């Protein structure tokens, strides 16, 4: 496997450390070595590569922002983010764990994890009217056109007709939603990439990790996620509280959150995930 | 600013 | 009622449900500080640090967006009695006795090397400069505050050393070339153990960070593990110049009147006979 074939570098990074006891998570471009307190992001080819300088200063970048809970500091030293490729990027491990729907039927625990959704979605928005911000961040544009492009030529292979269908109805509004590129979008906020340390007392917002997919974009994609995950009640919460709820920014999130299941197949389908590919094409095939 | 011989 | 008890509005706002009995709070100079099990709570102790808690917020921003190599207090929350929270960096302290191994001793002098070189970068950045104290003539007025304050405590043979050790310290360079910690002791750098060799955790106590001469964080890694280990350092970072040598053993020799500098204004009474120790 990656642990194995890469198990002299994992000596140097993690010295001491046996690497049959590292997990590893799928991505598009990196394969990333999980350890107890850091993770290690390991390209899987020349071009995964080239592109980790800029992912070292992508999440600089996030580790200054104001989201009321941590980010995968990067381990690297700055003059990384002037090189034309890098072998490995190294990446604080943010602790806790993700949040079972369960806890938010006790409705004390609803509120106190939407308020700090809220928090987290609003540093999330004000970065994303920065500048600088913007300037280090990509923000594709008519993102939508040609995910519903990529969805038709990845996934509809992969799907029965009546799969097609559902995907087609789906697909549909994405052309007609407005382009908005106006706050930094995590892009993939299931509530695994969402970590709680729920030991003392009520669920506390540890941090957010996989930032993969983030850009200059939609704040609704991230909305989106979550109510995907967590439904209609725990959603309305979140956007009441962050002052969300208008009838523009509902609309787009129900067109989104219709294609995220899709958004999830796409994703594993890229990075080699059969768990998640099988999961993502639920009632597609 | 050491502390404590630091 | 204790300090736990007395702050209980604030704390069950940013520790929801967690039983404030159950938690400890250490001290410092200006902050008292409630540890949670990963975040702390600073609260000023003087109307002086309460004023001055903003900035120190800003500060800490700033050095949670530096390449380190490791972890610092990220700012999480901020209010006003004004508040900041910060997230607690885990690990613990290195005991000196773990340099024995010297497969232990490389790998450590090797991450101190790494900080010290990304702190260092970060000292050539602009924005770093415009948000961080830069103080001139930070000794000239430790040497005054030792005259006024610590001589008339010393015999004349310990003011006349005292002297002598205030002396080198006028003559070196009032360099502003890096982000100095100011405090780097053992206690503030914390490492995870028992995966492996030690990794460096994170550094904290930033209350003393400023642009200065990094000589400062060299000298505190010496007096905390001793002068093989520091060479060790210095050779690895290529900082084993006699001119660097020379600010190295000039700061150190001043520790122990900063101590007893610090006891004074304390009245920390220990603190200051330690500190005093052949200065009478
Ligand atoms: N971010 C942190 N992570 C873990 N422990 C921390 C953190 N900040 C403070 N502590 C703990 O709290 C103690 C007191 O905090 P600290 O040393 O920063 O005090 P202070 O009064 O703010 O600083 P100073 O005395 O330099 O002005 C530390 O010695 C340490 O045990």
């Amino acid at each position: 496997g990656i642990l194995q074939a890469n198990r002299v570098l994992l000596s140097r990074l993690l010295p001491g450390v046996e690497p049959e006891g590292l997990t590893v998570r799928h991505g598009q471009f990196h394969q990333v070595v999980i350890a107890s307190d850091r993770v290690v992001c390991l390209p899987r080819t020349a071009a995964a590569a080239a592109r980790l300088p800029r992912r070292a200063a992508v999440m600089r970048v996030l580790a200054g922002l104001d989201l009321g809970c941590r980010t995968p500091r990067p381990l690297c030293e700055g003059s990384a983010e002037g090189a034309v490729e890098l072998p490995f990027l190294v990446l604080s491990r943010v602790p806790g764990a993700p949040l079972e729907a369960d806890a938010l039927e006790d409705s004390k625990v609803a509120e106190v994890v939407a308020a700090q959704y809220v928090t987290l979605l609003s540093g999330l928005a004000s970065a994303g009217a920065d500048e600088k911000v913007r300037a280090a961040l990509p923000a594709p544009q008519g993102r939508w056109r040609q995910f519903a492009a990529d969805v038709r030529a990845e996934l509809f292979p992969l799907m029965s007709d009546g799969g097609c269908r559902q995907a087609e109805r789906e697909l549909a509004a994405l052309d007609s939603l407005p382009d908005i590129t106006e706050a930094v979008v995590h892009g993939n906020l299931g509530a695994e990439n969402v970590l709680w340390v729920r030991d003392d007392g009520l669920p506390r917002l540890s941090g957010v990790i996989d930032w993969d997919e983030v850009s200059i974009g939609d704040p609704a994609e991230d909305l989106a996620a979550i109510g995907a995950g967590y439904g209609k009640d725990f959603l309305d919460q979140v956007l009441t509280l962050g002052g969300w709820s208008d009838r523009r920014m509902a609309t787009r999130i129900a067109t989104i959150r219709a294609t995220f299941a899709l958004q999830q197949a796409l994703s594993a389908c890229r990075d080699g995930d059969e768990e998640e590919l099988a999961d993502g094409l639920t009632g597609y095939r | 600013k050491a502390s404590s011989x630091a």
